[PDB]
């Protein structure tokens, strides 16, 4: 699995890869792996598929309920808290997860949440088996000061430089962008096969 | 509470009627592929904050009430609904009929009006929303009774609003006219000289998620 | 409520029987390989949308209930019904003898009038099935008395519909023959000058699932 | 309900048993190796199935039981009698001595006696069967009280039946003579010129099974 | 504790109430960017330590209570605010709306209103803070009813603070402003030649800790 | 152990032998294998004897109770769902057998039932450490055209190579037919031991 | 054992064959692992036979009585949704299978899930010790223009296959078709040997 | 016994100041960097065991009480306030405002007020002692209402030992002045001609442990 | 990871550093590790990062609610005693952690607690894998006479060190000072760096 979740002035962008296998065998090129889970609130899920989607079906409602009982979205350090808080109470018997939490309050931000609950906030981060190549890439390219253009592209090498060396990550590349102005928005699959072919790559 | 009459009457249950009857009025009614709710506000004091503590609950995106009887007994059972809705999401993964939830919170009630150490709730809600069968409205009282309907009320004038629909009512008509329509519903149940402030109102149509009317749009039909 | 009287009557078992005789009439009648229920409607207003809130009530594809009393309380039971059935059909892979079913909502009834804490159920069910045995109709009261019949009914006109049963009734009939003779035995029931509406039909015959007669099958009875 | 008066009396315990004498006369006897039941059977309505919800009550193959007062309370008493011989079989392998089986349906009616919170069961029943011990007659009441006879009855006939039998009754009758006296004897409870319909008859005779004797065969005995 | 009457009223309520009207006055009431609390008290003797006197209490840095009624009562509640509002800190971080730890109280209130076995807390409670929607400004009474307010008072001289602030009370005032506006109010609600000592002055304002006006700060208004 | 049970036209015949061992250890020659446990319905036991033997006390009593309440007898595929049942709630504690249920409702049914609840229907099967010889003899000489007689020397001839070939194996064997005409009738051992001699075998 | 689900235009497909083993054991040539659980909706069973049995009445029960209380079927997806979250709950004592869940509400579906809860759905799958054989005649021959009669003929060439090379897969091929026009169908046996004959095949 | 009278009273808490009322005078005092306790013995029978059955009670070595009211449940409530004070003690290693520790034994009296199936605690309580904000006093009746105090008494003499130091008592006395005073208070409720016979004293001040003054330490104050 | 605590005169000075490690896989180069729980009173955490951060959000509410009721804050070594107690009371399944507790009441005081909830008050402690070497700059140059501004570069050029030696410490150093007279406050960057260049140092 390959996700990834980048901040940029006033953008989240998240993407992952679709591959789920089961050791070497490929059970499903096409899973989903990136959630909206409120307004402007997305997740990606790496691990354990059972146990991410229990995670994903949880947080959809727990943060519709907040919103509607607050009248104001959780706060996206405030999902990251819940879910660190969930996780760590069950840490001898985890969910068996990797988290991304990213999303826009008066600012972006991205969380990396482990399955004892160790939440860290940072400008970029990285999960599943294909995590380590997309550190490459960013590290090497990344800017605080990219478009949201610009950023798509990022993620997509990063991801593809990804399903080149990890033989869990592979098929087709989702990306979304959140913003205060459009919401969290999934660029279509026709958008994304544009730029693979605009910068030169495959899958 | 829980004991029969010689005529086979609940009286705690009558009486937990007596206060749903003394709530502000409120109503809803089926539209072309929606539902509307409408609520009375009696607001008082101008010390108030009235930006908050609505009538008109939204339970989920496609989901809401409106309740009349004891303020906070409704709010549990609300509270409750919201909490009832989210449990059948986790479990299939959507919500199909609102039926259901509806029966759950109904079922809530009746138990209240079965069991000892315990009263009922002094509460009448109407549920609206759009589920996997079309738009619905539902009511639900003390007792844990409920009808489906077209056009309902709850509240002081509930029988008022009810003859007013009962003669004025049709079905299917624009989102603007089944307002308007409820409007004056609600005006009929008023003593006269007696003016109608700023009501709330809500609606929802297949495909979408509910709207409240913002303050200025109620104007445009006052 | 679960006391003696000096002659050993249970009072608030029979007031839980007044509330009963003010439900709307049901009935159901074995008829040949089959068996078959009918029940009346109070309908309120042509506000109250009909697809619903249904009297006769499938507990599985070859069982149903009609219920006549508090319609809360009976909705509890018609739930406990049905997960009790699904509870059986688990463990076993089926639904032998539909008696069994009867007597553990009869048996849930029964408690509450031996517990304190708790009142009666202001409910009598009708039970219609197929079961290995061959068609079954069953009635339960709030007592959690059981009788198995050939013909019987439930709610205000119990007696004038019983009263006609006794005179008409008679056994292995056709469906077409069964269904007008219930008919006619509701409409004895009726007020002079009052006129029968158009009731829920729902009938199952040996080696079928049960079918509830849509609006237009039960008109040209009507 | 579990409380003493003045004199030692518990009134609701006395209260239940004015349920029992209501129920149908049904009588119990030793003869020759065996031992029969007979109760009087309430036909009463041509629309009701003459087939089930019978008084005469298998235990096991070797035990049966029959019961007079409350019948959803009689339900529950058997069902547990039921359990319990089950639990008895389970743990030893047999059921040596009916007795055993007796006290702990009459243990589970004297707690309900003495407890707060439950009313005592309206109910008596007779058991009969063959133990190692040979053939076996008890009683039990609402209190958990119980004899072991030769002959007995409950129900509303029961101090005629009683009457008759301490008048006629004779030890180690064959079958059929046991049979004709207890059909006499039933006869005897009536009032003049009400007719004895068809009563149930069951009777198990050492080293067999019970058998319950069909309509054709009792009608003999009439 | 928890019956309906024949008008669907909750006496033991009612008269929880008349427990809140016997004790002392509070206000509270939002200004610019902020919202202040001013609680009187009555002390009788010299011999009690003043700065121990529990009026006007801390939930956490951003909210404050004052309450109304029996004390003791007010102090579990008071304990309950601070536990459900670190429990909220501790899961989600921070406390985003303080109308939800005033609804956890508000619900703990209504319970004891609804099940036996407790009487009602004879308490009325104002919370006053800031959280991300601004500055709050709340009251809850013995059933668990709650409103928001621009300005409200609690205690024996609620009534007459309320009349004066209706008439007096104006929105977005300078702190300085209010709490001689808040000061005339409760002065106001006294006896005739009664003078007031001095009280308790909490304010809040957007991005700062709430403060504590110290005794010689709050005689500068007097 | 060896157990078998067969379906004919209109008969269900099971069989067993009798041998109790403790590893090599011959503790009993002559056990009791199979058990009629309604009235048209038997039952054949393998695996550990103290489970085994409680099972038989519950069926025993569950299927009389059934019967009681029911007023017909419990149907056999009903016999093999509620033990399926049973087993399969207690799978991580397990009642360590290999069960065979057969019996007669509107037709015949042999029922093979593992120690996780697994329940299967065939036209015949056999238990224990004996079953592969058996099997053996019945895939060379199976016939669902066969009458009981024959079907009886079947299952004796399948029994005896079996007790040649599997020395946890032993002792007379025990063969109950099952028709509606009949119901559940237990073989005299004196019309075994003649068929026996009769056929040409042993012990 | 060997399990197949396909989606086509208005149809599911799904298929197993019907081998029983205890490790080389072949104990029952026709068990069933194929099962009608709602009015267009079908499961499919491999792994532990106790639990899958176990799990084949749950959702009988379940689905009659979601569809008595809603008047609706269950989505196939929400099917899908309460497995996964049953078996989830219990993944460290976990139902020892993997499902297949198909069927038509809005449009066809076919679920895949495992004995940790984790769902995807997919155009084809495959389970059991059979299934990458399946796989294999999938990719190469599938295709989503396919009619009924050939995505059939597909089902039993990937099927016959994996029973050539699987010796945990055995036994006569069921095939089930599912539509809105004539709901959950299984096809008769005669009808499933013709084709196979017709294709140039065995067993 | 947790019911609202009309005006809003808990009739069972007044009751059960009436018994703490018939207990012996007991008072305490703040004075320079210190607290004291003074117990009117009151007792009659050379057979009891004089200096047995304390009415001070040491809590820790820095913390002591006195009650007056039932003196059993008075024991129950000390038991309580002491394995309260070690419980805080093994949790933060010290007991750092017994203001926490009084509430702590307030709310355990409070409880006691609101849940039916108990009675208050007829007894009321001072506490005294220094902890790390300087020497404490503090009075809990039986509805657990609680103040801090420089002086204050309980029991029977209250009133006059009240009005008394409401006179004669001066903030910062050296101890043997304040034990003069105190001495002089108690005697001020006595009847005319009524002698005071040696009470229990005992005072603490900063950076010491309690000291319980012996028999002939007390002798030399009156 | 590597934090220290120091007290002097009237002051605490406690620093960490912010890396946060998957193993060998730096996944944050800048963590928080220092915290203010109340007042005076500060927190560095090392070990398992969800377990740490669920004790620094149970301290941060307990020591608020604990200067509500008592209105005065908690001492210092009530705080570590309390978390003794926490920890102790779970040692079998632990809280994986170490903390330093700093802060001023009537005086400066550090504590040091670890997973059993040992608690060892110290003029000076360090924890996390960094602080053998922060141990060694301690003994070689502190000083009890040392002022503030020497206190804080002493424990810049430990961390330093310990940097150095320590793969898994890195990313900028945090200090925090804590006195009566000016409460806890945490050193801007720019103040910290600053002092890097004129000590001679790194990251």
């Amino acid at each position: 699995t390959t996700t990834v979740g980048i901040t940029l002035k006033d953008a989240v962008i998240m993407a992952t890869e679709r591959r789920v296998t089961m050791e070497n065998f490929i059970m499903h090129k096409n899973g989903k792996k990136l959630f909206q889970i409120d307004t402007y609130t997305g997740m990606t899920i790496a691990g354990l598929v059972g146990d991410a989607q229990v995670l994903v079906r949880y947080m959809k409602a727990e943060l519709e309920l907040y919103r509607l009982q607050r009248r104001v979205n959780m706060p996206i350090e405030a999902v990251a808290t819940l879910l660190s808080n969930m996780l760590n109470q069950v840490k001898y018997m985890p969910y068996m997860v990797q988290l991304l939490v990213g999303g826009i309050d008066t600012a972006p931000h991205v969380f990396s949440i482990d399955a004892a609950g160790g939440s860290v906030e940072d400008i970029y981060a990285s999960t599943g088996s294909g995590s380590p190549f997309v550190y490459g890439v960013l590290e090497s390219q990344y800017s605080e000061k990219m478009t949201v253009d610009e950023g798509v592209d990022l993620v997509i090498r990063a991801i593809s430089a990804a399903k080149q060396r990890d033989s869990a990550s592979g098929g087709m590349i989702d990306v979304a962008v959140i913003t205060r102005k459009d919401g969290y928005v999934q660029l279509p699959t026709d958008q994304i096969e544009s730029r693979i072919r605009k910068l030169g790559l495959i899958l | 509470i829980t004991v029969f009459s010689p005529d086979g009457r609940l009286f705690q249950v009558e009486y937990a009627r007596e206060a749903v009857k003394k709530g502000s009025t409120a109503l809803g009614m089926k539209f072309a592929n929606g539902v509307l709710l409408i609520s009375d506000k009696k607001v008082r004091s101008r010390l108030i904050e009235q930006n908050s503590i609505e009538k008109i609950q939204l339970i989920d995106d496609y989901v809401a009430a409106v309740t009349s009887g004891l303020v906070a007994d409704a709010r549990v059972l609300v509270d409750f609904a919201r909490i009832s809705a989210q449990q059948e999401k986790v479990t299939y993964g959507s919500l199909v009929n609102i039926e259901n939830l509806v029966k759950r919170v109904a079922d809530q009630m009746q138990q209240y009006t079965q069991y000892g150490g315990v009263r009922p709730y002094g509460v009448s809600l109407i549920f609206a929303g759009i589920d996997q069968i079309g738009p619905r409205l539902f009511d639900c009282d003390p007792a844990g009774t409920i009808n489906e309907y077209k056009a309902t009320a709850i509240g002081s004038g509930k029988d008022a609003v009810v003859s007013f629909l009962e003669r004025e009512y049709k079905e299917n008509l624009p989102e603007k006219e089944a307002v308007t329509l409820g409007i004056k519903a609600l005006k009929s149940s008023l003593e006269e000289g007696e003016e109608l402030k700023a009501p709330e109102i809500a609606s929802i149509t297949v495909g979408n998620k509910y709207r409240i009317y913002d303050q200025e749009e109620v104007k445009k039909f006052l």
